[PDB]
RNA sequence: GCUCGCCGGAAGACCAAGGGUUCCUGUCCAACGUUAAUCGGGGCAGGGUGAGUCGACCCCUAAGGCGAGGCCGAAAGGCGUAGUCGAUGGGAAACAGGUUAAUAUUCCUGUACUUGGUGUUACUGCGAAGGGGGGACGGAGAAGGCUAUGUUGGCCGGGCGACGGUUGUCCCGGUUUAAGCGUGUAGGCUGGUUUUCCAGGCAAAUCCGGAAAAUCAAGGCUGAGGCGUGAUGACGAGGCACUACGGUGCUGAAGCAACAAAUGCCCUGCUUCCAGGAAAAGCCUCUAAGCAUCAGGUAACAUCAAAUCGUACCCCAAACCGACACAGGUGGUCAGGUAGAGAAUACCAAGGCGCUUGAGAGAACUCGGGUGAAGGAACUAGGCAAAAUGGUGCCGUAACUUCGGGAGAAGGCACGCUGAUAUGUAGGUGAGGUCCCUCGCGGAUGGAGCUGAAAUCAGUCGAAGAUACCAGCUGGCUGCAACUGUUUAUUAAAAACACAGCACUGUGCAAACACGAAAGUGGACGUAUACGGUGUGACGCCUGCCCGGUGCCGGAAGGUUAAUU
RNA sequence: AGGACCGAACCGACUAAUGUUGAAAAAUUAGCGGAUGACUUGUGGCUGGGGGUGAAAGGCCAAUCAAACCGGGAGAUAGCU
């Protein structure tokens, strides 16, 4: 649900949040726990490679089943649990040879709820089959690109694929960009949409929400000396140039794809 | 105000020290050059 | 077992002073010049052996020598160590 | 030596970092010390640092470093696996009293504790590089229970006052005691037990996880403090006695209660929130291979051992960083009394100091302050500076507003002391006694004693009672920027930058993009509700026309056009 | 609850005076801003010179910055003094 906040401080005026009572308010399970220190934006080399990267809260890592590999055996929907890692909501499941795992949490999903995979699973959210197994016009998510690999499409808060067509061994999908790519058929996906759709809804309200997130300011170019960016210089606010990144490359409108290895599988560019 | 020589002994031995001297071939050489002119003291080490 | 050797070795003079002197006649402690590599267990066996003494037990430091100046030019003494070496009450040393 | 003054959340005390003998004693005064110097952090000599328990070393890991092989790169090298390092973090154990010129949780006295090696005894399934548990973790808030500590009373010893009074409801001094061991309380968490079964825990497991029954209703864990013992001891005012007058010998009374009370402890708790909060070992436990009347394990006892290095001294500073005995800089610990909300401020305690040229004089002028007739911004670029305001409670407070604000708007009233209510109230605390009790660190009752605001009435002094220190000037119109933030270290703090929000645009994941001759790495252990770039800059009402030019995007017929042939 | 309010520690640096062969190669005195946060601070670590880092001032990178410092080419060149 999103609240707007009253505004009993400038930096309270603007917030809006959403509040989920269905979380767990308690710790994470902490077998499925890893840490991973923050990096800065920064490589191997030391050096900066993405700006705009730093500080924000310590966070734990959640180990997430992507593969959802555990076919033939149901699972019951432990409980809904926050993840920093991510903009969607994982959910503790319990298998009934007495395995956890955490999974995505798709829309609608509440603790009590069963959960199967594998090709002689129900069609119904939450369930994982291959999509030669998917009905066409099929709304899934956390969707395979290799058979095996594991989820790597769908899966931020409220996202989804479509199953368009089914020709030989190839699914054609509509993913959220608006493209139509081609996938094998023995790829796996989960049936649903990701939950947490009004994940985009919530207004940070001020600089330091933002800064409690690893976000660091950005600076725009023309703010700048020339020395320092292609938009730098100027007595007063001058522009005169056709935008460009810090790195000279048109910036409105220029495409940068360029994968012959991957264009066949794309039917239809996102436009 | 603060000055710019904040002593402490582990800093100074890991950056000027014998043995970060002799993990490099460039600080390998900076002990042949001293050597060569003929210091007393090679390194910050003692 | 430490070797009869390194026993001889391992003595270097007896330490005078006023705490020296104090020690030995208030808490029956001699004052021990000793290598500079010498453990308590080596001092221990080394006192017993050559001045015939049953010890209770071995306390040493090491002294860092002085800077001193000689003829306007700058040297140092070396270290040394020294050590507090308790008799066993009757010994009489 | 006596007096005076200054600091006292420090200008006291203890450290880390850094320094390295500056520490103590004797001796000297050339130079050094902004003067003299008999003095010194100066010269010279001698002395001084004592550890199983403090710290390091050590075991364990973070960031990160290095890195057998290896991958990559003209060479040099780069990256990285297995590993191995790397604290600022995790991991056993000692306290009180005494003592030196100078060390002390290290020496001595008393009383402890930990870990390991053996050996004797008793019992006995042990076993890891593997499994599980544990270690192990955020912010904010709220309160109870305590303690350190303080205040008063009681007690013991002493006093009877240089000037009116002072045998009393008077004055002064003391009124301290640890670790450990036993007990197990306030609080906090958790349902316990037995039986059978199992697609999970890289194999096994009796461990963990899961499932199903029966059974009992209290079982376990954790945990401040208190109490007892430690302690017939130690310490202890003073008293008696030496001095080579700097310090030391003997002896020793009381040593209690009530109240107040933390920012310390219970508390790594509890409540709540979102921004969702290390790792590994020690430790517990489970088995595998294997050992298998061996080894090994558990328990008890005796014995041995616990090495090595540091330890002086300064440490908000004359010893460190600043060329100086330099108004500078420097992380942690402790936190007395009166007033006070307070770690502010004033004055004091303990403790420490008067800042290494003095002595006069009492011109101009400079600096830092006090006061000022009448006027009151006339000054000036400008109220710059100064002056002024200033507390608590209560009454009261406009436009406008995003309904929070504006607001401490503005303005006004009360304020000391004494007595009464009430010889000390409301509240807080709570002894004996009394009864009961799943019997103790229990419950109920009862209020003694202690502490103790605030109000009203009556009076009373002064020019003045928030009397000192301390402690908002207020209102109106208008530009800019929404706002908190950031910035030209050292002439610019702003209207500049950022910002939440908005938009355009790229990007389908071996993502775009960035650092890299490369391998790789970041983006991201993320996946279009995501990520990068660009512009604009809360919010409200809005954002019109132009694609001719430059760019970008799409097109692919035609013309032209490279290597090649 | 809060990038909430007043106000010490702590962090900063808006005004004035002093000082300008300074007590000080950037301070002192009196006022001033923030003071639970986009806060502050200890220890250690990483980023290297056409490179870094920059809530962006060409700021900062050891009192040095529109291209650090040190050594070398090097006795650069200097129709200039
Ligand atoms: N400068 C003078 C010092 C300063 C410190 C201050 N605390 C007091 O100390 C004394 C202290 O008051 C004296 O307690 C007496 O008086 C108290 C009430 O006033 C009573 O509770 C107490 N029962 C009574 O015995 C004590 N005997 C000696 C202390 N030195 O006077
Ligand atoms: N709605 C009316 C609000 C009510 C609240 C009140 N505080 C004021 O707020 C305004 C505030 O006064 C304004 O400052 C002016 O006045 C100050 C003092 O004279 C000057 O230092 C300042 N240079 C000058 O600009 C400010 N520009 C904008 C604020 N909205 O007017
Ligand atoms: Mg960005
Ligand atoms: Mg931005
Ligand atoms: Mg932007
Ligand atoms: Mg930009
Ligand atoms: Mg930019
Ligand atoms: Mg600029
Ligand atoms: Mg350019
Ligand atoms: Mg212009
Ligand atoms: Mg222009
Ligand atoms: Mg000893
Ligand atoms: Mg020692
Ligand atoms: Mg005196
Ligand atoms: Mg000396
Ligand atoms: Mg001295
Ligand atoms: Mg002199
Ligand atoms: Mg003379
Ligand atoms: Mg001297
Ligand atoms: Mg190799
Ligand atoms: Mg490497
Ligand atoms: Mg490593
Ligand atoms: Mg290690
Ligand atoms: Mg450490
Ligand atoms: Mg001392
Ligand atoms: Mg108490
Ligand atoms: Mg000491
Ligand atoms: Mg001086
Ligand atoms: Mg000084
Ligand atoms: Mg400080
Ligand atoms: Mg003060
Ligand atoms: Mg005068
Ligand atoms: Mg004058
Ligand atoms: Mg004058
Ligand atoms: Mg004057
Ligand atoms: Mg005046
Ligand atoms: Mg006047
Ligand atoms: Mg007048
Ligand atoms: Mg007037
Ligand atoms: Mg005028
Ligand atoms: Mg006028
Ligand atoms: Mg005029
Ligand atoms: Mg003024
Ligand atoms: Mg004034
Ligand atoms: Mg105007
Ligand atoms: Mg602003
Ligand atoms: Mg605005
Ligand atoms: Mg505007
Ligand atoms: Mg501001
Ligand atoms: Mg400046
Ligand atoms: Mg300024
Ligand atoms: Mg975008
Ligand atoms: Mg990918
Ligand atoms: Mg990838
Ligand atoms: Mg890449
Ligand atoms: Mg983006
Ligand atoms: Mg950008
Ligand atoms: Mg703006
Ligand atoms: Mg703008
Ligand atoms: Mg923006
Ligand atoms: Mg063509
Ligand atoms: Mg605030
Ligand atoms: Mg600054
Ligand atoms: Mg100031
Ligand atoms: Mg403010
Ligand atoms: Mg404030
Ligand atoms: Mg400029
Ligand atoms: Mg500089
Ligand atoms: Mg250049
Ligand atoms: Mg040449
Ligand atoms: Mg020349």
């Amino acid at each position: 649900a999103v609240v707007k906040c009253k505004p009993t401080s400038p930096g309270r005026r603007h917030v809006v949040k959403v509040v989920n009572p269905e979380l767990h308010k308690g710790k994470p399970f902490a077998p499925l726990l890893e840490k991973n220190s923050k990096s800065g934006g920064r490589n191997n080399n030391g050096r900066i490679t993405t700006r705009h990267i730093g500080g924000g809260h310590k966070q734990a890592y959640r180990i997430v089943d992507f593969k959802r590999n555990k076919d033939g055996i149901p699972a019951v929907v432990e409980r809904l649990e926050y993840d920093p890692n991510r903009s969607a909501n994982i959910a503790l499941v319990l298998y009934k040879d007495g395995e956890r795992r955490y999974i995505l949490a798709p829309k609608g999903l509440k603790a009590g709820d069963q959960i199967q995979s594998g090709v002689d699973a129900a069609i119904k959210p939450g369930n994982t089959l291959p999509m030669r197994n998917i009905p066409v016009g099929s709304t899934v998510h956390n969707v395979e690109m290799k058979p095996g690999k594991g989820g790597q499409l769908a899966r931020s808060a409220g996202t989804y694929v479509q199953i368009v067509a089914r020709d030989g061994a190839y699914v054609t999908l509509r993913l959220r960009s608006g493209e139509m790519r081609k996938v094998e058929a023995d790829c796996r996906a989960t049936l649903g949409e990701v939950g947490n759709a009004e994940h985009m809804l919530r207004v940070l309200g001020k600089a330091g929400a933002a800064r409690w997130r690893g976000v660091r300011p950005t600076v725009r170019g023309t703010a700048m000396n020339p020395v320092d960016h292609p938009h730098g210089g100027g007595e007063g606010r001058n522009f005169g140039k056709h935008p460009v990144t810090p790195w000279g490359v048109q910036t409105k409108g220029k495409k940068t794809r360029s994968n012959k290895r991957t264009d066949k599988f794309i039917v239809r560019r996102r436009s | 105000m603060k000055r710019t020589f904040q002593p402490s002994v582990l800093k100074r031995n890991r950056s000027h020290g014998f043995r970060a001297r002799m993990a490099t071939k460039n600080g390998r050489q900076v002990l042949a050059r001293r050597r060569a002119k003929g210091r007393a003291r090679l390194t910050v080490s003692k | 077992m430490i070797r009869e050797e390194r026993l001889l070795k391992v003595l270097r003079a007896p330490h005078v002073s006023e705490k020296a002197s104090t020690a030995m006649e208030k808490s029956n402690t001699i004052v021990l010049k000793v290598a500079k590599d010498a453990t308590k267990a080596e001092i221990k066996a080394a006192v017993q052996k050559l001045f015939e003494v049953e010890v209770e037990v071995v306390n040493t430091l090491v002294v860092k020598g002085k800077v001193k100046r000689h003829g306007q030019r700058i040297g140092r003494r070396s270290d040394w160590k020294k050590a507090y070496v308790t008799l066993k009450e009757g010994q009489n040393l």
